[PDB]
RNA sequence: GCCAGCGAAGUGAGUUCAAUGGCUGAGGUGAGGUACCCCGCAGGGGACCUCAUAACCCAAUUCAGACUACUCUCCUCCGCCCAUU
């Protein structure tokens, strides 16, 4: 029953940051979770200290409700396009421990079937920008179902332009028709320092989409937390937690 | 591991039949498109860019066939009353103009098809009463009964 | 399938009864007795300036509450908590903003029960017995644990009572902002402010907000007909919602312009030339609204100019158990509210608005 | 004299909703009006979602201007349409507006006491 | 159950009103009904011999259907703003006893009430054109729904402007929403030559009105008849 | 181990560019509340309102049996822990 998860696409300097934490505190967040933008062409690999937020922020951020403190994660969304770059995220599964969740953007549907079959993932990024068709096999989305793969819909057409918000909707309403609607979580992308909308209202927006009446809500609220639950079972260990606690 | 498909036929009703020789797959597709664009949001017709789709033409005889899907052929048939001022080379004012909603199935769509011309054929008969469109009558209940 | 889910529905549940006061069978002062949490007191009378000083004397006294940062549980029960607060009068708690779907929220009933509605992580942590109350479908999302404090209290030492301490105190601390009331039912005086002297106590009076309004145009009823007789008087229903308009600060006519705002005003109606409003806001106690309505009832006893005052109660949206049995959950909003339209001669409207998942008491 | 005892219970008679929503404009050029907003409300439903659904019966109750604060009816209809244009963010000039709804009800009292902080100190 | 039942607003010339005729015969309709507008500007009364439709068609309109004679009706839309324009409509209830389904269009809510509360008409024609805001008061419905008042909204903006599509789509809207859709027939206009549309799409047109999925064509093929039969008993 | 086919009408659903569990209301069952009615063993029976009635999945010739995927639902054998006499 946690609420006020999303993950967000949001650095570029301090100031940005700042202002993203304070609205995101102000209007209904309670945990913040950032995404890192890398792609095929690049390949570069800095994971030791590229953010340093408790460093660099003070000491809590203050909301409006129960006054809780924010849990801040920093996830990693890798765009996968050649097969050999999926190999090259096969070879980070030993080499660099970081990074609680994994989040994969495919685009070949070979590549989709192997990363719901055999690669070890935390949660499918799935963006359709400038004309991007793609077909859905349905075992490999049951394996996915039964595993704990929450489906990632990263959206932000409304800003830019109206045909991208377009085939925004027509592969969400494909997703969700294909899909069934079992574990899709929506969440919003932050260029401008003011990207973001009503908590209660992104339930709308996966109401248009589609998944339920009510249990879009209920569904993005309980798969965000076991989307932390997953990226956990994969950092720590599949079974065990091991936590150093000295009081 | 299928999805239920619905069909739908339209007549273009018209006189001046440079109107009758102005049809394309791409025109009609980018028509109705922007007609519901105009009608229908991006919601409406974003729907119509995945599901709707151009099935079956005929040029002299202005009959189509065309595609929607189960939460949608609401939407789009309701769509379908709204295409006005098609722009063309000419002044032109097409109409589309609905027959019979069939529920999918292709095969009895055709089917329906048949007993339609038929029904076109033989009624325009008796009021015109002309002999040089008799005999291409004659010719083709001929070769339909050779069928 | 979409498309109905564009246009559904969300739940609604309103229901009118009519009654007198006169009568023996009438169940008012328990409805108001029995409900426990109250947010909003408002009461309007037509063609009234001046209030009186009676009236005045207890709006001015409905509190006070106080309230109490980070509490921990394991003081609420101690047995001195119990035989100076609970055994010597009504003892009233509850968290302070924290959601009913999404934290935990403890409240404090007058009977002794303790209710508690906890997530799966703190109903695990804690392990208390309870029951699954608010679900996700196959999923369970709120569990709620009672736990009835006078029974306990004749067995300090039995091993349900070290049991719940054990909870409490070792294996899971919980602390919450707590709005706290006692009304005094006692020979033996204990004040709030010495008790929880270790925290920091905030004593807090109600909030009164006055109104004086021009012109309104009020509708016409009959007190025996709820439905509404054609072309003579009004519908409750059609009334409430123009209460709301009212109480809103909105009270215009048809105006033609680009902004077109289409308003039916309850028709037929007389004007009223002065409408007096009251709002009081806070942690209000349920015998201040017994002796409120008490003295509405009785402002009938002389010859008045008003034909009918209005007394509604909008209680707490963040609460467990509202309306005596009832869960007031949260899908999207929705909240619970009674309402009172009384009459001259001792009759009165009982109405009852309910949210989106709420069941609805007689 | 007339006294007696009846229960009626109503299934779905409310027939409206209200939307109580703050304004909070990016840019300090805050050339507001009341016919605008309007506009503005008509425009984004007509691109976003229909003309045919823009049209919808709605109004504005207490516009107010420094405060930025308004509450817009629609029928039990088109409360999710309205609900996912406001959402998607439809301008008016060039300067994006942030529309963050506050509350929303089918009652203008709940409303209009409050619902989101229930004590404010 | 009878199907193909509805009004056009069309004169101009022989010419069209057979190219209309052979258009709506050709397409979905049975049962052709010609309006005629009457404003209170004017107030002139020709009854007689106006239209004269069998002396001048050719003895039978064929359909790609049944192949069933099409019944041709004249109807007279009146419409009525002044208070004594109504009066003169009260003075013809026994003078001219002809054209039978009369339909009054009203622009005051007091004259919209002695309409459906004392005045005999057979269905009261509903169009808003440039900014007509009217409300609607509930037993004169009642009372309207009961005796067979057929509410009658003529569209035909989807040709001309976008405006005055909002305009008469917002009017559907609220007439749906208030008058609870119980007797409620959609109709086009003819003024252009191509003013039609399709008989099946009068159903989703009404269901884009609103009302249900289906009770848009249950209700026009019911209640089509059952204002024949009131303008029949109102005739007798 | 090997050895035996019928091109002609149309499955208490029979489609194949691949239709058929759509909405409303009362009763069934699991529950809660009662200011309703009848009978006199503290009570019993009927009456009124609300919530829940899901998931697995989808037929192309049928049937029998076995399999795997179920939980609104019913008949039993049970285990552990908590509380009482």
């Amino acid at each position: 029953a946690v609420f006020a998860d999303l993950d967000l696409r949001a650095g570029s300097d301090l100031k940005a940051l700042r202002g993203l934490v304070e609205t995101a505190a102000h209007l209904g967040y309670s945990v913040v979770a950032i995404n890192h933008i890398v792609d095929f062409k690049e390949k570069k690999q800095e994971i030791e200290k590229p953010v340093a937020v408790s460093e660099l922020f003070t000491t809590l951020p203050i909301v409006q409700g129960k006054s809780r403190p924010i849990k801040i994660l920093t996830r990693l969304t890798i765009i996968v396009s050649d097969p050999s770059h999926c190999n090259v995220l096969r070879a980070t599964s030993s080499r660099a421990r970081l990074y609680d969740v994994v989040a994969v953007f495919p685009k070949t549907e070979k590549l989709f079937h192997i990363a719901c079959t055999h690669l070890d993932v935390d949660l499918v990024c799935i963006t359709v920008t400038e004309k991007l068709p793609f077909y859905f096999k349905r075992p490999p989305i049951n394996v996915a179902i039964d595993r704990g793969l929450a489906f990632e819909l990263v959206y932000s057409p409304a800003i830019k332009d109206s045909t991208m918000r377009r085939y925004t909707i027509s592969s969400a309403l494909n997703l969700m028709q294909i899909c069934k609607g079992k574990n899709v979580i929506i969440s919003s992308a932050a260029e401008r320092p003011l990207e973001i909308r009503g908590p209660y209202d992104v339930a709308n927006l996966g109401l248009l989409f589609g998944l339920s009446e009510s249990d879009a809500k209920a569904a993005v609220s309980t798969n965000c937390r076991a989307a932390l639950l997953h990226g956990e079972t994969r950092k720590t260990a599949f079974g065990i937690i091991s936590t150093v606690k000295k009081p | 591991v299928r999805f239920k498909h619905r069909y739908l036929l339209c007549e273009l009703v018209s006189d001046d039949p440079r109107c009758r020789l102005s049809l394309d797959d791409r025109v009609l597709s980018s028509l109705v498109r922007d007609t519901i664009a105009r009608v229908h949001g991006t919601f409406g017709a974003a729907a119509c860019s995945i599901g709707f789709a151009v099935r079956y033409l005929n040029a002299y005889t202005g009959i189509v066939l065309l595609r929607c899907r189960k939460e949608f052929y609401q939407l789009v048939w309701s769509a379908l009353p709204f295409i006005t001022y098609l722009e063309n080379k000419g002044h032109r004012y097409p109409c589309f103009f609905n027959t019979l909603h069939v529920g999918g199935t292709i095969r009895t769509c055709q089917k329906f098809l048949i007993q339609y011309n038929r029904r076109q054929l033989l009624i325009l008969l008796q009021n015109c009463t002309d002999e040089g469109e008799r005999e291409a009558i004659q010719k083709s209940v001929t070769r339909s009964c050779l069928l | 399938a979409t498309l109905r889910r564009l246009r559904e529905a969300p739940r609604h549940l309103l229901v009118c009864e009519k009654s007198n006061f006169g009568n023996h069978k009438s169940r008012h002062r328990h409805l108001v007795q029995t409900h426990y949490y109250n947010y909003r007191v408002s009461f309007l009378i037509p063609e009234c300036g001046i209030l009186s000083e009676e009236l005045k004397n207890l709006v001015m006294n409905t509190g006070p509450y106080y309230f109490v940062k980070n509490l921990p549980l394991h003081e609420l029960i101690t047995p001195e908590f119990i035989s100076t607060f609970i055994k010597k009068g009504s003892c009233y708690a509850l968290t302070y903003n924290t959601h009913i779907d999404e934290d935990n929220t403890v409240a404090l009933l007058p009977n002794g029960k303790l209710i508690l509605s906890l997530d799966k992580d703190t109903y695990e942590e804690t392990g208390l017995q309870g029951h699954p109350s608010q679900f996700s479908g196959r999923k369970i999302m709120k569990f709620i644990v009672s736990i009835d404090l006078m029974e306990l209290s004749l067995n300090l030492d039995s091993k349900k009572y070290e049991r719940i301490s054990w909870s409490f105190k070792e294996k899971k601390p919980l602390k919450f902002d707590f709005l706290l009331a006692w009304h005094k039912t006692g020979s033996e005086e204990s004040t709030m402010m010495s008790y929880f002297s270790k925290y920091q106590i905030q004593e807090h009076q109600p909030k009164v907000a006055l109104s004086t309004l021009r012109d309104l145009q009020c509708p016409v009823l009959q007190s025996s007909e709820l439905e509404g007789t054609p072309e003579v008087s009004c519908r409750a229903l059609e009334l409430f919602d123009w209460l709301g308009a009212v109480f809103s600060n909105v009270d215009l006519n048809n105006e033609p312009n680009n902004f077109i705002s289409t308003y039916c005003c309850p028709e037929p109606s007389t004007v009223v030339a002065k409408a007096y409003l009251c709002t009081i806001t806070g942690f209000i106690l349920p015998e201040k609204i017994c002796l409120l309505l008490e003295h509405l009832c009785h402002y009938f006893d002389e010859p008045k100019l008003a034909p009918w005052v209005t007394l509604s109660v909008q209680g707490f949206a963040d609460s467990p158990v509202s309306w005596e049995k009832n869960e007031h959950g949260f899908r999207k909003g929705g909240e619970h509210l009674y309402n009172f339209v009384i009459f001259n001669n001792q009759d009165y409207w009982l109405q009852m608005a309910v949210g989106a998942n709420d069941h609805c008491p007689p | 004299p007339a006294a007696t005892y009846e229960r009626v219970v109503y299934k779905n008679p409310s027939e409206y909703h209200y939307m109580k929503v703050c304004l909070e404009f990016q840019d300090c050029g805050v050339g507001l009006n009341a016919a605008q907003f309007k506009q503005l409300l008509i425009s984004a439903v007509k691109d976003l979602f229909g003309e045919v659904d823009a049209a919808l019966p709605l109004d504005i109750l207490t516009y107010e201007e420094k405060t930025l604060s308004a509450i817009l009816r629609i029928c039990s209809s088109g409360l999710v349409k309205l609900w996912s244009s406001l959402t998607l963010l439809g301008s008016y000039k060039g300067k994006k507006c942030a529309f963050r709804v506050i509350q929303v009800s089918p009652f203008l009292l709940a409303l209009s006491g409050n619902s989101r902080e229930l004590v404010l100190d």
